[PDB]
């Protein structure tokens, strides 16, 4: 690939991302002072474990649906065989959502935009997965500190998805070429914008994997305690990706 | 089932 071509790829990834945002960044910033009251937080804590799990699984599924659309719009993804597309989305959808989540995280007061307002991690207490929640908050805090631009999130999440090391890929060399092209697009944009200082500050290899594994582990405990709730009221796409 | 359907939907 050449310079005009690499920049054409930068523009394309950024457009694909902006078109597949569930939440507008400006809407998330303008909602910062709309914080849940102590009474509303208490209301969330009083909810049953199953009710809170179902609400969160549904919100995650909705976020995953936008990630599926991002993949479909991503240059080179629809050219890969259906097996590889499914492999990349099954391993990467949740990882992309985890990165996208830093935009809904306010690092000034440690709050997240959830169901119309901002609330602290105490909001999720009824889930019974405090370690997982605090880790996702800490991860969101770490990305927020980097001051990620929308274009940086677009390029970085395109690379979270197009990972040639995913077990099960049939056309591995084809995914490797698409990955190298997106890596150049990413690194060229950081170089052009004087943002190469962030490379060393980006999450370590295995961190996104660790969060996804913990999510799957906590879902398996929850499923063991409430199997009918999962079977009857969890979204079909969520069960397909995380249950089995 | 679901993922296949989302990818085929044009
Ligand atoms: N960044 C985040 C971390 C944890 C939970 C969240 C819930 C949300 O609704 C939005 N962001 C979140
Ligand atoms: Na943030």
């Amino acid at each position: 690939a050449s310079l005009t071509e690499i920049e054409h790829l930068v523009q394309s990834v950024c457009k694909s991302y902006r078109e597949t945002c569930q939440l507008r960044l400006e809407d998330l910033l303008r909602q910062r002072s709309n914080i849940f009251s102590r009474e509303e937080v208490t209301g969330y804590q009083r909810k049953s474990m199953w009710e809170m799990w179902e609400r969160c699984a549904h919100h995650l599924t909705e976020a995953i649906q936008y990630v599926v659309e991002f993949a479909k719009r991503l240059s080179g993804f629809m050219e890969l065989c259906q097996n590889d597309q499914i492999v990349l989305l099954k391993a990467g959808a949740m990882e992309v959502v985890l990165v996208r989540m830093c935009r809904a995280y306010n690092a000034d007061n440690r709050t997240v935009f959830f169901e119309g307002k901002y609330g602290g991690m105490e909001l999720f207490r009824a889930l019974g997965c405090s370690e997982l929640i605090s880790s996702i908050f800490d991860f969101s805090h770490s990305l927020s500190a980097l001051h990620f631009s929308e274009d940086e999130i677009a390029l970085y999440t395109a690379l979270v998805l197009i990972n040639a090391h995913r077990p099960g890929l049939q056309e591995k060399r084809k995914v490797e070429q698409l990955q190298y092209n997106l890596e150049l697009a990413f690194h060229h944009h950081l170089c052009k914008t004087h943002r190469q200082s962030i490379l060393a500050k980006l999450p370590p290899k295995g961190k996104l994997r660790s969060l996804c594994s913990q999510h799957v582990e906590r879902l398996q405990i929850f499923q063991h305690l409430h199997p009918i709730v999962v079977q009857a009221a969890f979204p079909p796409l969520y069960k397909e990706l995380f249950s089995g | 089932k679901i993922l296949h359907r989302l990818l085929q939907d044009s």
